[PDB]
Parts: C-alpha cells; sequence; structure tokens
RNA sequence: AUGCCCCGAAACCCCCGGGCUACACGCGCGCUACAAUGGGCGGGACAAUGGGUGCCGACCCCGAAAGGGGGAGGUAAUCCCCUAAACCCGCCCUCAGUUCGGAUCGCGGGCUGCAACUCGCCCGCGUGAAGCUGGAAUCCCUAGUACCCGCGCGUCAUCAUCGCGC
C-alpha cells in the first residue's frame, strides 16, 4: 500500500499500454473522449508535453484547454491551466489520470459574508427611501 | 380509362367551387362518367403569440389562423375531355394536380 | 368477492338492486316533501338538477348522501380538531369508489340491527337536523346576533353534511376503515347517543340559539 | 423450532418478519437485492424469519461474502471495478462505510473541486444555492 | 492576411445560427412551418401573409 | 364458445396453468433477477411470473392479429414514481418479451408474418377456445344466464 | 326485418341493430352480463329491464361503441337501445314510461366541455392563479 | 425606424478562456409528501387536439436497462408518432417515522455535441434527512364549471416541475 495500482495495473506496467487497450480501464465519459478522436488544441499541447519528456522543451507549458484528459504521459511533471485570468500551476501526481485537466484549477473564490444592508428584509425597504 | 384524379387545394372557398362547376360541367358536356368533388378536411394552421414588445403589464395573446380548403375529383380521359381541361386557366390562388391511375 | 356477487344480475326495478322503499315511512311532517323515495334503480343523475331553483326536491335520498361523500374532507375549517387537507388521495371526482363504500356500508347496516337500511338513515336523517338558528340583523345603525328559524331544504342539507363529516373523522389515521366508520355514526345517530358528531352537533347549535333569543 | 430473534455477520434481525425484509436491515442490503440471494440460495422469501435453521444462516453467510460466484450476476453488485483491483465486489455494513470514506479522502488529497465541496459540507453534484439548502440559522439587521 | 480577423464562423445549431429575415435580430424566432421570423415583425406583417384572427 | 365469452383475468389465469406442461416454454437463465420495465420499483414477487406473462401474450395475438414487437411494449408499460417530479409514461424492455414470442413460435402457436409481425395459428386457436369452452361450461352453473349463449 | 339507430354523448358514437332471436345483447362482442364496472353494467340496463321480461326475450340487440371512457359509452349504449326498442315494439305505452323515469333517454345529452383561456390554460377556462400583494 | 449630445483606430468588427449557475440570509409562484378516502406485485378496460423530408420510423435481430446494428412506407383522411393515466379483480402489509417519505451521497454503463471539470440529460446496485394536518393572516371558483388523472405543440443538436391547447 505504497505503490499505486488502477485496475490492478502498475504505472509502468500501463505507461507502455496503449490507447485502445487503455479506454477499457477507464469509466465512461472518459472513454467516449478517447474514441471521438482528439481536438485540434489537443493535438497541439499533446506533441509539446512529448517534447517535453524525451529531453527537449525546457520551458513552462501553458495552455486554455481545460478538457484535456490527464494520461499517463503526463505523470511526474507540472502543467499550467487557465482559470479565467491567470494560470495556475498543478503539479501532476498519480491518482489524477482518468479526472479532467481543469478539475484542479478552481474558477471562484470563496466566498465569505459581511453585513445584511437596507433591502434586506421588509423592515428596511420603506423606512430607507423614504 | 386510367381513371386520371385531379387535386385542387385553395385559400379563398368561393374562387375553388367555380373551377369545380367547370370541370363538373365540361366533364357533362362531353360523354364521360364522374365522382364529384370529394371534400377532403381543412387543414388549419395556427400561431399563438405574445401580443407586447416588453414585458412589462399582464400577458395577453393573439391567435392566428390560416384554413386551407382541398377537394379531389375523380374522371376518366378521353382526349376530348383530357384536352377539353387544359383551357381551364385556374386562378392564382389555386393549386391543381393531375395524375392516373 | 365471491363469483355469485361479484356478477350480479337484477330482475326487478328496486334501489341498487337489492333494497325497496315501499314501506318506508317519514314521520316529520316538514321533512316530508323533500326526501324523495322513487324507484329509481341506479342512483346517478348527472348533475342536471344543479341548474334550475329547488331543482334538488326531485332526486333520489341515496344519490344525495353518495354526492356528500365525494369530498376530501375539512379543507378550510377544522372537524374535532384538526384540518384534515388530504389531496391527491381524496375521492373527489371518483363515483365509482363512493358508490362502493356506501353499498358496504348498508351491507353492514342491515347486519347489525336488522331493518331496511334506508328506513334507518331516514331516522338518522331526523335525529340531526336542527331548526334554529342565529344571524346578524342590522337595524337603524347597529345589528346584534338573534335567533331565526331554519327551512326544511336547508335543515335536510345540513344534516346529511354533518352526518358524512362524521364518519370521514374516525377513519382518518386510525386502524378502523370508512364504510364501517359510515355505520358506527348512523346506528348512533338513529338512537340519539351522544358518542356522535352528527347529533352533538345539533345540541350545540340549539344551545347557543336558544340562549340569545 | 420456532425462534425470536436470529443474527447474521453482524446486525441481527427480526424473526416475525418475512425473510426478505428481515434482511433488509443489514446496511448493503436494499430489498432488490435480498431477494435475490433468497432465491439463489434455494428458498422462499416468504417463510416467516424465526423458522431460518443455522446451516441455511451458514449459506447465507457465504453468498453475502463472494455472491458473484453463485450466480448473482456483476452488474447488480454494491461496487464494481473496484478502484485498487478490476474485481467485482459487494461490500457489507463495517467494511462499507470504509471504502466511501477512502473514495472521499482520494478527492480530499488531490485536492479536486469534487474534494473541497465534500470539505466544507455543500452540494456537490451541480445545484443551485441562492433559495434553498439553507442549512444555517436567522440573520437580522434592526427593530 | 487581413480577411481572417473580421470574418466569422460557419455555425448550425443554437440561438446564433438563425437571424430574422426582415429585422435582423437573434432570440425569439418562429420556426413553424418555414417562415423565420421574429415574434415581433410575425405580428404586423400576418395580416398581408394571408392570416386572420376569428377567435 | 370462444375467448370472447369470459373475462380476461380468469382466462389468463386458467391459461398459464396448463401452458406449464409444454416443453418448450421455460424460463431463461435470468429470471431469478429482472424487473419487467424501467417504470417499476421492485421484482415480480410470485415464482412463476414467466408464464403468466407468455399467457398473457397468446390472447394478445389471438385477438389482435398482426402485432409487432414495439407495440406489445406500449402496451406492457405504466406510469414512474420519479421523485420530487410528476409522474410520466414510459415503454417497457425488449428481451422478456423477444423471448416469449421465440418461445411460442418455437412451440407451434404463432408464426412470422413476414413484414407485418406475428399472428396466430390454427394450432393456437384450438388451444386456447378448448380451454375457454371448459371454462365456461361451469361459469353458467353460478350465473345462470349465460346458458342462452 | 332490421332496424338500426344512433347514440352520441360528448366523443362517443354508438351503432345498433336489433332483429329477432334469443334475447341477447352483445356490446362490441362483450355479453351484457359481463361488464366489470358494476355502475356502468346496471346503465345500460335500464332499457332492458324498463320493458319487461317478455319483450327483452324476443329480440336481439347488437350495438358498437368508440371514443370517451367507460362511463360515456355506456350512456351512448343506452340512448341508441331505448331508441331501437321504441320503434320494435313501436308502440306508446312503453314509450311514455321512458319519459318519466328518464327524459334524456331519447332525447340524448347537448353537453360538451368548453375551451381553455388564458391564465393557466392547462387547468380549465375560470380557474386561475394565485394573487400576490406584498 | 429616429432627433440631439459623447466613441471614432476607439465605446466600432472578429477569435480563445471565464461569468450570468457564486451563498450566514428575507420574500413571490409551484412540485412531492406527512399514509389505509393507502404502498407493492400479477392480470383486465376505454380518448381527443396536434406534428413529420435537416424529418417521423412500422418490422426483424443483438442487450437486464438506458440504448445499438439493419431497415419497408410516407411531400399526408393512405405510412408513422399512438394498445394513455386516474378505474376494476386477485394475493402481501395492519396503524408503525412503518413495505410511509425519497431528499443527500459512492461506484459502474450510455446519448446529443467541434467541446460535458466549472455547468447537460438518461440508466443499475447501495445509504435512507426534515416531515405525524400547519399561528395571526390570505387566494381561486356559479355547471360539463371547481377539484383529481394523463396527453400534444412551443422553445429544441440534446434537457419541461414552464407557457398555450386537449
Ligand atoms: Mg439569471
Ligand atoms: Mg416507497
Ligand atoms: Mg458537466
Ligand atoms: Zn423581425
Amino acid at each position: 500500500r505504497k505503490e499505486f495500482r488502477y485496475r490492478g495495473y502498475t504505472l509502468e506496467q500501463l505507461m507502455n499500454m496503449s490507447l485502445e487497450e487503455l479506454a477499457k480501464l477507464l469509466p465512461a465519459r472518459q472513454r467516449r473522449s478517447l474514441k471521438r478522436g482528439l481536438t485540434p488544441e489537443q493535438k497541439k499541447l499533446l506533441r509539446k508535453i512529448r517534447l517535453a519528456k524525451k529531453g527537449k522543451y525546457n520551458k513552462p507549458i501553458r495552455t486554455h484547454c481545460r478538457d484535456m484528459i490527464v494520461l499517463p504521459e503526463m505523470v511526474g511533471l507540472t502543467i499550467y491551466v487557465h482559470n479565467g485570468k491567470e494560470f495556475v500551476p498543478v503539479e501532476i501526481k498519480p491518482e489524477m489520470i482518468g479526472h479532467y485537466l481543469g478539475e484542479f484549477a478552481p474558477t471562484r473564490k470563496r466566498v465569505q459574508h459581511g453585513a445584511p444592508g437596507i433591502g434586506a428584509t421588509r423592515s428596511s425597504m420603506f423606512v430607507a427611501v423614504k | 380509362m386510367q381513371k386520371a384524379r385531379i387535386k385542387l387545394a385553395s385559400t379563398n372557398v368561393r374562387s375553388l367551387e367555380e373551377v369545380a362547376n367547370q370541370i363538373k360541367q365540361i366533364a357533362e358536356r362531353t360523354g364521360v362518367r364522374m365522382s364529384g368533388p370529394i371534400p377532403l378536411p381543412t387543414k388549419r394552421i395556427r400561431i399563438v403569440t405574445r401580443k407586447s414588445p416588453d414585458g412589462e403589464g399582464s400577458a395577453t395573446f393573439d391567435r392566428w389562423e390560416l384554413r386551407i380548403h382541398k377537394r379531389l375529383i375523380d374522371i376518366e380521359a378521353d382526349e376530348r375531355a383530357m384536352r377539353q381541361i387544359m383551357r381551364i386557366r385556374v386562378p392564382e390562388d389555386v393549386t391543381i394536380e393531375i395524375e392516373l391511375i | 368477492k365471491p363469483l355469485s356477487e361479484r356478477f350480479f344480475i337484477p330482475h326487478e326495478i328496486k334501489v341498487m338492486g337489492r333494497w325497496s322503499t315501499e314501506d318506508v315511512e317519514v314521520r316529520d311532517p316538514s321533512l316530508k316533501p323533500y326526501i324523495n323515495l322513487e324507484p329509481r334503480l341506479l342512483p346517478h343523475t348527472h348533475g342536471r338538477h344543479a341548474k334550475k331553483h329547488f331543482g334538488k326536491a326531485n332526486v333520489h335520498i341515496v344519490e344525495r348522501l353518495i354526492n356528500k361523500i365525494m369530498r376530501s374532507g375539512g379543507s378550510h375549517y377544522k372537524v374535532a380538531g384538526h384540518f384534515m387537507r388530504r389531496e391527491h388521495r381524496s375521492l373527489n371526482s371518483k363515483k365509482v369508489k363512493a358508490y362502493e363504500v356506501v353499498k358496504e356500508a348498508f351491507k353492514i347496516i342491515e347486519k347489525r340491527t336488522g331493518k331496511n337500511p334506508i328506513q334507518v338513515l331516514v331516522w338518522a336523517i331526523e335525529n340531526a337536523a336542527p331548526r334554529e338558528d342565529t344571524t346578524s340583523v342590522m337595524f337603524g345603525g347597529i345589528r346584534y346576533h338573534v335567533a331565526v328559524d331554519i327551512s326544511p331544504m336547508r335543515r335536510l342539507d345540513v344534516a346529511l353534511r354533518n352526518i358524512a363529516l362524521g364518519a370521514s373523522a374516525k377513519c382518518y389515521r386510525t386502524k378502523m376503515s370508512f364504510a364501517e366508520a359510515l355505520a358506527e355514526e348512523i346506528i348512533l345517530a338513529a338512537n340519539k347517543d351522544p358518542k356522535s358528531y352528527a347529533y352533538s352537533k345539533k345540541l350545540e347549535i340549539e344551545r347557543i340559539a336558544e340562549s340569545s333569543r | 423450532d420456532f425462534r425470536h430473534i436470529v443474527r447474521v455477520a453482524g446486525v441481527d434481525l427480526d424473526g416475525n418478519k418475512q425473510l426478505r425484509w428481515a434482511l433488509t436491515a443489514i446496511k448493503g442490503v436494499g430489498i432488490n437485492f435480498a431477494t435475490m440471494v433468497c432465491r439463489v440460495a434455494g428458498l422462499d422469501p416468504f417463510m416467516k424469519a424465526g423458522y431460518l435453521t443455522d446451516e441455511q444462516v451458514k449459506k447465507i453467510e457465504e453468498i453475502l461474502q463472494d455472491p458473484v460466484a453463485h450466480g448473482i450476476p456483476r452488474w447488480a453488485v454494491n461496487r464494481p471495478k473496484d478502484y485498487e483491483t478490476g474485481r467485482d465486489l459487494h461490500l457489507i455494513t463495517a467494511k462499507l462505510d470504509m471504502a466511501i470514506r477512502e473514495d472521499i479522502m482520494r478527492l480530499r488529497r488531490i485536492r479536486a473541486y469534487r474534494g473541497i465541496r465534500h470539505e466544507l459540507g455543500l452540494p456537490v453534484r451541480g445545484q443551485r444555492t441562492r433559495s434553498n439548502f439553507r442549512r444555517g440559522q436567522t440573520v437580522g439587521v434592526s427593530r | 492576411a487581413k480577411a481572417d480577423y473580421n470574418k466569422r464562423k460557419p455555425r448550425k445549431f443554437g440561438k446564433g445560427a438563425r437571424r430574422c429575415i426582415r429585422c435582423g435580430q437573434y432570440g425569439p424566432i418562429i420556426r413553424i412551418h418555414g417562415l423565420m421570423l421574429c415574434r415581433h415583425c410575425f405580428r404586423e406583417v400576418a395580416p398581408k401573409l394571408g392570416f386572420r384572427k376569428y377567435e | 364458445a370462444t375467448v370472447y365469452d369470459v373475462p380476461g383475468d380468469l382466462l389468463v389465469e386458467r391459461v398459464a396453468q396448463r401452458l406449464k406442461e409444454i416443453p418448450e416454454i421455460k424460463p431463461p437463465e435470468w429470471a431469478p433477477f429482472v424487473k419487467t420495465g424501467r417504470h417499476k420499483e421492485r421484482l415480480p414477487e410470485q415464482e412463476d411470473w414467466w408464464y403468466y406473462r407468455v399467457a398473457s401474450i397468446l390472447r394478445r395475438v389471438y385477438l389482435d392479429g398482426p402485432v409487432g414487437i414495439e407495440r406489445l411494449r406500449t402496451y406492457y408499460g405504466g406510469r414512474k414514481n420519479r421523485g420530487h417530479a410528476p409522474e410520466r409514461f414510459y415503454k417497457a424492455g425488449g428481451s422478456i418479451i423477444r423471448k416469449a414470442l421465440q418461445q411460442l413460435e418455437a412451440a407451434g402457436f404463432v408464426e412470422k408474418v413476414p413484414g407485418k409481425g406475428r399472428v396466430i395459428t390454427p394450432k393456437g386457436r384450438s388451444f386456447l377456445d378448448k380451454i375457454a369452452t371448459e371454462l365456461k361450461k361451469e361459469l353458467e352453473e353460478i350465473i345462470p344466464e349465460l346458458k342462452k349463449y | 326485418r332490421i332496424i338500426q339507430t344512433t347514440g352520441k354523448r360528448k366523443t362517443a358514437i354508438a351503432r345498433a341493430v336489433i332483429r329477432e332471436g334469443k334475447g341477447r345483447v352483445r356490446i362490441n362482442g362483450k355479453p351484457v352480463e359481463l361488464v366489470e364496472p358494476e355502475i356502468a353494467r346496471f346503465t345500460i340496463l335500464e332499457p332492458l329491464i324498463l320493458a319487461g321480461e317478455e319483450i327483452w326475450n324476443s329480440v336481439d340487440i347488437d350495438v358498437k361503441v368508440q371514443g370517451g371512457g367507460f362511463m360515456g359509452q355506456a350512456e351512448a349504449a343506452r340512448i341508441a337501445i331505448a331508441r331501437a326498442l321504441v320503434e320494435w315494439t313501436g308502440d306508446m305505452n312503453l314509450k311514455e314510461k321512458f319519459i318519466k323515469y328518464d327524459r334524456t333517454m331519447l332525447v340524448g345529452d347537448p353537453r360538451r366541455t368548453e375551451p381553455h383561456k388564458p391564465n393557466r390554460s392547462t387547468k380549465g377556462p375560470r380557474a386561475k392563479r394565485q394573487k400576490s400583494y406584498r
């Protein structure tokens, strides 16, 4: 219980596995996305992760495609996302494969509440507007 | 024989009866049988809409409606009459279609 | 349940094909010309009488009863305690279920006493109909509660309505059924027992009607 | 031969109820999974639960502990395709809530979006919250 | 190319796929039996399209 | 007499009885694990829920003629209780019915009219009317008015 | 010789045929004795019981209906059957008893539903929403 | 549609990602219930308005279910949507926070889409919250009308607790 096993297959046991034999080990949504092909932008992004995986492209990977499905290629490195105004780092670990990329870059600031004002109740609605 | 079948269909009711009686008479004057104009169900298209541009005030609606009267005539084929029903010169708000069986 | 009763064919124009209203006898001269007892095999009139003033004079008493149990209960006026709003599981339009519960009601009544169930019913609807009321009459500027007299038709309406509401409150969230709670009401009212609801309401109307003559 | 209180794998069950409802109490066995196991075991779902001799209890305990191998199909099981191994499993009371708890902790680790909602005790499946889900206490202004 | 930055995209569904044939707005457009107009223009052109109001 | 001469439920109950002896009708391998349509909540309760379905399917192609699978799924649907939302009508599954029709075909009671569904054979009419008469020869004792026809 | 009459009741039509026989009567093929909602079986036996078990045993009737529901077709059957019986026997001392018991057995019902109007428009012509001041 | 005043390399025109779906809280209109005037399981009955060529799909065959692979006939009184639900008969439950009530959550299978995490809809197994008839107040209805039960168009690539009709 220190190694990670997804469906009985270790990381480097599945790291060399294919992409059509892979999808039988993912839930519906990701199996279907892997079956209607990848979008053009995600092609352009995989063709920048693989270079950054061999020896080249030692430069921060950025993106707008929050839809990309994490895969056994991306385990280990640290890529960015775009949560609306800025690029936020997501250090990819195992136990993320299957989830969505944008799933880890939240998008609305947590809310903390002040105090009710003029109109929050029927006792301060017409007693203010004269 | 081969029992041509003619199908008239128009929105003004009066301007249909006159072409119907033209066909009836033409058939009668010559020698041929005929099945009188068989009325088929009217097809009325109905469009419900709101009435005001903005959203203020109560909600009151309209009911626009357009009715299309149809007929059907069965007749034999004699060139003396098959031709006689070609100079019939339908009005502009009527449709005619001819076909044999 | 038995296939002889599930499939039942009459050969006489009686009430429901079972009981005959030829010997019942109304005592009160006031309510005699309003409680109809003609042959009328089937109790269903399809609501034609509710169009004409004093139309409901010529409608069989069993139909007047069946119609006043097609309802949900007490929906804006508490009855012996609580509201009893029971929507979507009330029998508001289901006349079949009403006719059935009244059939079984009579079948129980006929067994525990031994009389033509409609005679017991016509006894129940006189020992439960009161003939004094109250109002407010404004006179020269002011009003005040005064006592009045109740015409017969309204007596009959109030009688049947209170019988309905009396039975329809002991079948409520309680083990006893509805057809048998419609019997433990008529056997009581027809005997002037206090434990009833239709009779007690008559007494507590006549009391506060007399005490302010 | 009659009895009043019997027990199978933890929770103990009444003895005056039908067999299919008596098993409902065990956290992890609903009603549609009870009919199944009673059928597969080989005895009616209408017999009085007190009339269960004990070898049959042994049978039932066998079935509830790996039901896929006795006929219970793998589309009707508490959880299929276990996240640690593709085996198809059916858990019960003690093992169940722990499995759910660790399936929640796993989402808490990676800091997903579906883990933070579990953290702060809020909706999880995309509801709206301007108007409902008022699990708090009123606030005043002035009077 | 300066013709690649003022040119739109060819949609084929969604509110932005159709516009009124006479006014030019997206939104509440009538698609019954084919004609494609606003809800506002159909109301002040109908009695010339043939329609009538009976009830 | 025919099947037009008695109520439906009694005849179906009596038919499902003799049906248990035809070696072709027998329940499939997934019968104890199935509810009959997306609109139910619980599984069937009796043990011979198969024979009732099949027997209701015979009398249903006797007096309905050429009828097809996707029309026997509208008949066996119902109203659904879907939580906090209103009720709604839904069709039924397919396997429980397709198997019934194939088994009745192999028995010898129906046949596949091409392009138009299935209809009943002479063997099937004999089967059903014999039982209808057998029943009615006793529904007239306690109902002495059927004696006419 | 044969007769045939009609009866309509809020979208339900009934065609009857009367002729000599053993006293049986069918409805869509069902025998009258087998109609389950008893309140709809006692509804079509009122003409055939108000005439007596003598005329009821020298005719055969056989009706066909379509539309409506279990109680809007029973009444169609009743209207057609009364109008047929008042011609086969063709008397009037029986036609009279068909007006004291129920006048509509021969004149039918002229009532139909009423269209809906725009404030709820799915509940009825006169039922509306709930007012909200404040 | 339009007068006057401001923008005029911008407040004009396109493209990618976010928001309008945020939540201590007050309110308007509704849907489901608090059970026997009922819950479940198996059988038996009967409608009308409307719509379809970018589309409606009978019939056959795979699947437990959502659905999938073929595919007649239809430019319409012809072919299709389309064997409605409340109702009835038979068996289980017997007044209990329950075989009532199904919110909230875990895992697995699918459809539409160029794209389903933020934020789509549908299925199977499991867990089983408040709720035991509602304070002062207030709303709608006069006859095939009120109440109770389902259906069809619109919006629509998919999604109806809504609007308008039956
Ligand atoms: Mg908004
Ligand atoms: Mg339940
Ligand atoms: Mg989503
Ligand atoms: Zn326009």
